């Protein structure tokens, strides 16, 4: 939704008009679906095809087909899906007979073009019939893009322009993931907020832009919890030198060298699984490196796709990766994956099965599925599937080890010094230079969890 | 013995299938080009004119074997029972013979 | 455009006579080798392709008159040609050359003119005896220079251009199949052969329908305008000259008491209809259904004699179209045009058929238009589509005339009445193909000896028609089911209905059901089913009652369901069964014929009352090739070819391949097929009419654009399907290939590629087990074989299978083996077989489980090898010492191939250049010093492991580079361009480019260590000698 | 919206609701702007049935969501000068198309 189709299909049918001469039957399928009877319906597409027809060549269109002709999703939760045919699915099947029966006696005469938002959506009998050729998908815009489509829409408001230090170059590189709706709403938002100061000559400025970019919430991140707001950087984690350097590796230096990347003709490693002691930072370094990349994060936990439904879980996965999939580059994680895809025969319904196979499916499914990064994490990585590890298949595995002395000083000397967020000096009331040298030989065996709970009860007496 | 025959029924004429058409001659300055892209098609670009099957030809002969051939099968071919295996089991058929197995 | 053409016996080659106002198009040209394409009429639809001749100049010839060789084509003007044709002189382009050719000497001529060492005065002497002139000639294919003993094969690139004696590709073969006796110019059989003339009243000769409509432009002489245009028959001249009468003349043609009166011409050549013969429309032959052979005599009947009628009674003939609502009205309208286009012609008890375009149906357009000529050209607005028949039931005269029996109809002066309905049989498709005569939709056209279902449901049809006919009276139902959709039950059912001339009564289930939910939906369908047959079938028998998707209204329903949802169900199903109960004793010889999706999906009850049971399977091989042959037929493909410009193939496509390739596909597909094909060919032939300017004639459909577009349509159809394990593989990307090559060939291919030579009865080679170090590649060239030979694979690892103590281990096994018994043909591989295949009988285990899944493999690998042919098994090995032996054996595996360590550095080399193929290598790589630095302990993996780690060190030394770069620049132009917008608009093709040295290979190859030790080599060496040994 | 739909089930439903509300609101806006049209626990209407439910209802609500954003619209376009506030107690349960399609939140 919100990539303008509509108004892709108007300009196209004036174009189509002004340039080749094809009477063109424009109709949404809102109409339709007022009264979507089967009968009445049926002499509908009878007056339709007769009257496009009648005019040779002609084009039909549909925006929103599925609203109509829409097969209910697969499920729909009746076991009978075969058998009955859906009221939608004998309407399509009529206006297919009509059409092909027109086609085959005349090729050159009436050529639909239907839209719709996604191809498992729009009824596969069609697909099944052969009756679409090949399909386009409309993808999110490119920043390059970006630069007119908002050139375009603060223009339509003629009065407010942009400053002349700042650049629609710069409206590209922070405006992502918005499609031309999003874009309309966000220049909205803009002219509004810069009316409320009536100072300037409606002249665009850095810090407007940003307090609207930070109230912004737009549609594809609107109506999920995305826990992303964490702001645990490097300074609030800095053991684990091998983690990190790996995980640069993995993740930073993509982001850093894309142009060698671009060339690399094998595909990218996908990502790397997490393992270790429990509570020992497995969460953090994630969170640090993903800022360090300033990537796109989201934190996935082993709850969030199980449900009661069989069969409604593997599709709660599909949207879930269709999420994932939408914001290449953006790193998905998944903790407590022991309690997501163990190693099979764990279970008597085979729900963690079949959901097993779903999950691979995707990785393994080769279908330039890499700008998103994978990521997990499990205390018990036993019991997880074997195939799930397949070097090549999937990439390295990182443990976590026990903070050792050098370990235990680099994180306590981190967490003590911590700058705060709202107060910008020590988290704790820290000795200018005391020795906590001595303080990390007494913690041999703990855990950086530990150390910090140990520095809290301290801070607390 | 069809392994045998395999030198017996495909060894007739030449590979299976029609042959020894050759080509006659070629008038090119350079384009020497004998190969069957131009030769199995053009003159006879189909097998034969409106190809189709006919009565049994590929198989006309059975491989019938030959009393070497079980002479050697049998040797080849290993008993599939080890000793240890039909004295135990026979011991306790009769085991059960003292019982049941027998009258 | 249109000029005047004329037929000289000069020869094949002789030049051709151009009036000057031709000659003066040409102008600038040269003047002197002036060539021009010509298109000749076609008795039927669609034009014959344009042939390229060498032209002079001649003022002699009238204006606008041109002279041809007859000869050219396989024929010599005996009786009148064709008067005109279509000539078009090419002034932008010239002539092309074709490089390469292909011809046909008899043996003679090869054998005698072969003498000569020299080509050149043998071409010499071609010349000289054929009149072909190099620079000069142009040469077409199958083209004919004597009589059955010269020939002209094919020509490339184009089938036809300039003739180039020294440069040109020219074919030298014979003819030793005495072929070439055979082969002799239409026209050109007769020296003469004087038939006997006589001034007989009548002639026995044999009857046929027209194939395709003539065109008026093609009557000799012309006749006049107003005349009725449906009283036409045909033939050859000397059947006219037999009845002494003149192209235009009226001849009555009778049989045993039934005649009819007739406008006949003569035929202009070249000839394409059978000798001796008399073609009729199908008008005359409705009136001759059982008439194959007719006597057909003079007549005397002048047009004045003819007398008028006033008042004409018809009675609509009996069909499944007359009695559609939706169309009485278009088909009165249409029916009062024909009357109105001009005098008729008919005499007591005649047909008429009236064809109208029903997609025009509802849309009444101009009624009101009073008297108005301009309703001729909305007819190519309009194209007429579908049938009906009218009967003559009387007729009034006011008169007595010299021809009572006949008369003519004048709107201005005769009234019609149309009357109640006659029922009347439709003419089998022996006698005429009404699709092809009014070239609609024409339906696929089955040989039944190679669609033995096809030939056993008809062998019902016909016998039931007989039995009735015989006063035997039997319910004859059948049922039509599959295992997939999309195979066209309904166009066999509508091809056999065709095929006995028998009216069909089609009735799509998901078209009228109204709502099949409320307490309407049984008594509605029952009452709309029951309507539309009442109403037809009293005069239309016999036919069949066809119900399409039928099972869609009988839904077997489960307990649990709402019970008035079952209690709904079974009254509509139990009604529906007692109504066609109902209809056969009511009509007898009525038969129900039904199409459904899924037999089993069928309520017993109904099934169990069901007469004959048929399932339509996939089509096979041959069917797949006759598929082809209909689609890829001129006809098929020139139905909707609006642009002048016909379509048409080269004939060197190998249909048996493209058939082969077909399998596993649906009549749907092939013709997806077959119009992707065209649209491959469409395309490019614009792009090179915009290219060059000038049109190669024709469009052509190459075997690529075929193969191609069964690729996509194999890649949308695996989508659809489960198997996504066929992705892309060859062995360009593996290397280690060529040492198994024979055996793996001849085990996979060869009982594919020779099925009949293995029809033998013969056990065919169960399967082939891998084993050696992992990561050289087995399952790569496993993956390897099933893409290149394009069989459906799922790979399954035997470690999966085994579960806490036995939930599903054997049971998943059997499925995996039976959706591939569903997918063939297939490749099913097992991952790691020893640890599901373990040496048994020695220790004890901990439950057995595992003997009986040993055992049932063992009995299914054996079961499937004797007629499961399409399916092969392999398995994969890494440590094949803990294999039990019984695999071992011939029939379970018997070429335990091997892929070991690579020894030589040509393996090595191999791997290396396979993997890094696309590596953006810098020249200094000389893979040759790594193969000797790499210990042949290393194994594919290590390869693929070592390439990576090389393309990881070449990346970061760019990655060092641009850091440079990037710091340089930044303190340069003083400000801070973060990397992200350094590598959108700051970096350059180099910046994104990526470069390896040799040491990249060098640094990698030192950080790799052995995948496996030297112990472990040992271990798999002995291993595999004690394998291979026995 | 919480109080006088009067109707909810009937599949008139959807069109006696989208009717009262543009009835009373070309009724009344077109001689009182500027004005402001507010529609209290306006989710009550709008909202995105499961898929766990019978087919035919989701097709009237997704029906009833696109006839309420397009009388927004209409009104918007056809009175200038011319706003409206929506009241929800969990912003979860709307349409999320429809909240794409709004300005302020
Ligand atoms: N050329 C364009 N292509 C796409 N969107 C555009 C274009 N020009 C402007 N837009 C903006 O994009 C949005 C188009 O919304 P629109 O309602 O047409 O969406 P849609 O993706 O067609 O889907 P739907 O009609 O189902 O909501 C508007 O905000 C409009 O200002
Ligand atoms: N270097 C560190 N190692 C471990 N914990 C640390 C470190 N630095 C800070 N901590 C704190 O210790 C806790 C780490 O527990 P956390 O659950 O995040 O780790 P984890 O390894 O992902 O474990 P799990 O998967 O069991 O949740 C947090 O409270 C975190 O603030
Ligand atoms: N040899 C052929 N067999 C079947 N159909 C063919 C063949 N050649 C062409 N066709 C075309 O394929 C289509 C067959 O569709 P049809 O409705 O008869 O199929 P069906 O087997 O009843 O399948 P379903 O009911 O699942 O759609 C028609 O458009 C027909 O013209």
């Amino acid at each position: 939704q919100g990539i303008g189709k509509t108004r892709l299909l108007k300009e196209l049918i004036n174009e189509v008009e002004k340039d080749h001469h094809i009477f063109v039957k424009y109709a949404d399928c809102e109409t339709l679906h007022e009264t979507s009877n089967l009968d009445k319906t049926q002499k509908l597409i009878m007056e339709w095809c007769s009257f496009c027809y009648w005019y040779g060549p002609s084009l039909i269109v549909l925006d929103n087909v599925e609203a109509l002709f829409g097969k209910p999703q697969a499920n729909d939760g009746d076991p009978s899906n075969n058998g009955q045919w859906d009221n939608a699915s004998k309407l399509l099947n009529f206006f297919i007979n009509q059409v092909t029966k027109i086609f085959n006696k005349d090729n050159k005469r009436i050529r639909v073009l239907f839209s719709g938002k996604q191809k498992t959506q729009i009824n596969p009998l069609l697909f099944d019939k052969h009756f679409v050729s090949e399909t386009w998908s409309l993808r999110a815009p490119d920043k390059h893009a970006r630069a007119k489509l908002l050139e375009y829409f603060f223009s339509k408001n003629q009065i407010m322009k942009l400053n002349r230090d700042l650049q629609f170059s710069d409206l590209s590189l922070e405006t992502e993931g918005f499609s031309p709706l999003d874009l309309e709403i966000f220049t909205e938002k803009i002219f509004y907020d810069l009316q409320l100061e009536r100072d300037c000559d409606n002249v665009v400025t850095r810090e407007l832009f940003s307090k609207s970019l930070s109230a912004f919430t737009p549609s594809a991140l609107r109506g999920v919890k995305l826990t992303k707001e964490t702001n645990i950087k490097w300074g609030d984690i800095g053991a684990l030198a091998n983690a990190k350097d790996v995980l640069l590796e993995t993740l930073e230096w993509p982001t850093k060298y894309e142009p060698i990347f671009v060339n690399c003709p094998l595909r990218l490693r996908s990502g790397i699984l997490l393992y270790g002691y429990p509570g020992c930072g497995k969460t953090l370094l994630a969170s640090a490196v993903a800022q360090q990349c300033g990537l796109n994060f989201i934190s996935v936990k082993g709850p969030e796709i199980l449900n009661k439904f069989i069969g409604a879980s593997e599709q709660n996965i599909r949207e879930l990766f269709e999420r994932a999939q939408s914001v290449k580059p953006c790193i998905l994680f998944f903790d407590e994956f022991d309690s997501i895809a163990p190693k099979r025969g764990h279970d008597s319904t085979g729900v963690t099965d079949r959901v097993v196979n779903q999950l691979l499916t995707q990785m393994d499914g080769a279908e330039g599925l890499d700008g998103v990064y994978i990521l997990a994490a499990t205390s018990r990585p036993d019991l997880i599937d074997s195939a799930l590890l397949r070097p090549g298949r999937l990439d390295k595995s990182v443990i976590c080890n026990i903070p050792t002395e050098s370990e235990r000083l680099d994180i306590l000397q981190a967490i003590v010094n911590s700058k705060d967020k709202d107060t910008g000096q020590k988290k704790f009331a820290l000795e200018k230079n005391a020795d906590l040298k001595l303080i990390a030989e007494k913690t041999a065996g703990f855990s950086g969890a530990d150390l910090q709970g140990l520095c809290y009860n301290a801070y607390l007496k | 013995s069809v392994h045998r025959w395999l030198s017996a029924a495909d060894q007739s004429e030449v590979v299976p299938g029609n042959d020894n058409i050759e080509y006659f001659s070629i008038n090119e300055h350079g384009r020497r080009e004998e190969n069957r892209l131009r030769l199995k098609t053009l003159l006879q670009q189909d097998v034969v004119h409106e190809t189709k099957t006919s009565t049994s030809a590929a198989s006309e002969l059975t491989a019938v074997v030959t009393i070497n051939d079980l002479l050697e099968a049998c040797q080849e071919t290993k008993p599939s029972i080890s000793t240890s295996e039909l004295v135990k089991l026979r011991g306790i058929y009769d085991r059960f013979q003292k019982d049941r197995n027998g009258e | 455009m249109k000029a005047s053409l004329t037929f000289s016996l000069s020869g094949i080659y002789a030049p051709c006579s151009i009036s000057r106002d031709i000659y003066l198009e040409y102008g600038d040209k040269k003047a002197e080798c002036l060539y021009g394409t010509i298109r000749l009429p076609q008795y039927g639809p669609g034009c014959t392709p344009g042939k390229i001749v060498h032209c002079v100049l001649d003022d002699s010839l009238p204006f606008c008159s041109i002279v041809v060789p007859s000869k050219l084509f396989g024929f010599m003007p005996t009786q009148p040609t064709m008067d005109f044709c279509y000539f078009e002189p090419i002034l932008d382009n010239v002539v092309p050359v074709l490089d390469s050719v292909t011809f046909l000497i008899n043996e003679q001529l090869y054998s005698k003119l072969m003498d000569l060492p020299q080509e050149m005065q043998q071409i010499q002497f071609l010349h000289y005896k054929y009149n072909i002139n190099s620079m000069e000639t142009v040469v077409h294919s199958r083209d004919i220079l004597t009589s059955g003993l010269c020939q002209i094969l094919n020509c490339s690139p184009f089938p036809q251009g300039l003739v180039d004696f020294t440069e040109t590709q020219l074919i030298l073969v014979n003819d030793t199949e005495q072929k070439l006796s055979a082969l002799k110019y239409a026209n050109e059989d007769e020296e003469y052969a004087l038939p006997k003339i006589g001034t007989n009243s009548a002639l026995s000769i044999d009857l046929e329908s027209l194939p395709c409509t003539i065109s008026r432009d093609l009557l000799r002489p012309a006749p006049h305008i107003n005349d009725d245009n449906s009283i036409y028959a045909f033939t050859d001249a000397e059947t006219l000259l037999r009845l002494d009468v003149t192209s235009g003349s009226f001849i009555t043609v009778s049989n045993m008491g039934c005649v009819r009166l007739v406008k006949l011409f003569v035929l202009l050549l070249p000839n394409g209809f059978k000798k001796r013969t008399i073609y009729a429309p199908p008008k005359i032959i409705a009136s001759f259904p059982d008439c194959s052979v007719v006597t057909i005599s003079k007549s005397n009947i002048g047009h004045t004699d003819i007398p008028i009628a006033n008042q004409v009674f018809i009675s609509r003939v009996g069909g499944w179209l007359q009695s559609q609502k939706c169309f009485q009205n278009i088909i009165l309208t249409t029916l009062k045009k024909f009357f109105s286009e001009s005098k008729r012609i008919l005499c007591q008890n005649d047909l008429i058929p009236i064809a109208f375009d029903s997609s025009m149906a509802d849309l009444n357009i101009a009624e009101e238009n009073d008297e108005s000529d301009d309703e001729d050209e909305l007819g190519q607005y309009y194209k007429n589509d579908s049938l009906v028949w009218f009967f003559v039931t009387s007729a009034e005269l006011d008169c007595f005339s010299k021809d009572n029996s006949h008369f003519i109809i004048d709107p201005n002066r005769t009234k019609l009445i149309t009357t109640n309905i006659t029922n009347r049989r439709p003419l089998p498709l022996s006698r005429s193909n009404l699709q092809r005569y009014y070239g609609f939709a024409e339906t696929f056209y089955y040989d039944l000896h190679i669609f033995p279902y096809v030939r056993q449901l008809v062998n019902i049809l016909e016998t039931s028609f007989n039995c009735s006919q015989r006063g035997i009276t039997l319910n004859a139902s059948v049922l039509l089911h599959s295992t997939t959709n999309n195979v066209g039950k309904a166009t066999m059912v509508r091809f056999a209905s065709k095929y006995l001339g028998i009216h069909l009564l089609e009735i799509d289930c998901l078209s009228l059901t109204s709502n099949s939910r409320q307490l309407d939906s049984t008594s509605k369908i029952i009452g709309y089913i029951r309507a539309k047959c009442e109403n037809v079938l009293p005069y239309a028998s016999p036919a069949v009652i066809f119900l399409a998707h039928l099972d869609s209204i009988l839904l077997d329903v489960n307990a649990n369901q709402d019970p008035e949802a079952i209690k709904l169900q079974k009254s509509i199903n139990f009604e529906m069964s007692k109504l066609l109960d109902d209809f056969t004793f009511k009509f007898p010889g009525t038969t129900f014929v039904g199409s459904v999706n899924n037999i089993d999906n069928v309520p017993s009850s109904f099934r169990s009352h069901m007469r004959f049971e048929i399932l339509v399977p996939v089509p096979s091989e041959a069917q797949r090739l006759r598929i082809f042959q209909w689609y890829l037929s001129s006809h098929e493909l020139n139905r909707d070819v609006q642009q002048k410009v016909p379509v048409s193939y080269m004939d060197n496509i190998s249909f048996s391949s493209l058939s082969s390739y077909s399998a596993g596909l649906t009549p749907l597909d092939i013709k997806s097929i077959v119009e992707t094909a065209r649209m491959t060919a469409t395309a490019r032939f614009y792009q090179e009419s915009k290219k060059c300017g000038w049109l190669p004639q024709s469009i052509l459909i190459t075997q690529e654009d075929l193969s191609k577009a069964t690729s996509k349509a194999r890649n949308e159809f695996s989508v659809s399907i489960g198997a996504p394990q066929i992705p892309n593989v060859t062995w360009d990307d593996i290397g280690g290939i060529d040492f198994v090559k024979g055996e793996i060939l001849d085990t996979i291919d060869m009982p594919l590629k020779h099925p009949e030579l293995f029809t033998s009865g013969m056990k065919k080679r169960s399967g082939i087990l891998f084993y050696g170090p992992p990561g050289t590649g087995k399952t790569l060239m496993a993956k390897a074989i099933a893409t290149n030979f394009s069989l459906n694979f799922f790979s399954v690892k035997g470690p999966e299978l085994l579960n806490m103590y036995i939930g599903e281990s054997e049971a998943n096994v059997r499925r995996v083996f039976q959706k591939a018994r569903e997918a063939k043909p297939c490749v099913i591989f097992f991952d790691e077989i020893d640890s599901v295949a373990p040496k048994r009988g020695n220790q004890g285990d901990s439950g057995g489980v595992m003997d009986r899944i040993v055992s049932q493999l063992l009995a299914e690998l054996d079961g499937m090898s004797t007629d499961a042919d399409g399916v092969f098994v392999i398995g994969a090995t890494n440590r094949p010492d803990l294999l039990d032996e019984a695999l071992l054996r011939p029939g379970r595996f018997d070429k335990l191939l091997y892929l070991g360590i690579p020894d030589t550095d040509t393996k090595q080399l191999n791997i290396l250049e396979a993997l890094t193929r696309k590596f953006v290598l810098d020249n200094d790589v000389k893979l040759i010093e790594l193969a000797k630095l790499c210990p042949f302990n290393y194994t594919g993996a290590d390869f693929y492991a070592l390439c990576s780690d090389a393309m990881l060190n070449a990346m970061s030394r760019i990655a060092r580079m641009v850091e440079k770069k990037v710091s340089q620049h930044n303190e340069l132009t003083g400000e801070n361009i973060s990397t992200r917008r350094w590598f959108d608009k700051i970096a350059t093709k180099e910046d994104t480019k990526v470069v390896v040295k040799m040491e990249d290979f060098l640094k990698a190859q030192e950080q790799l260590t052995p995948s496996v030790s030297r112990a472990e080599l040992n271990h798999y060496e002995a291993v595999r000698a004690n394998f291979e040994g026995a």
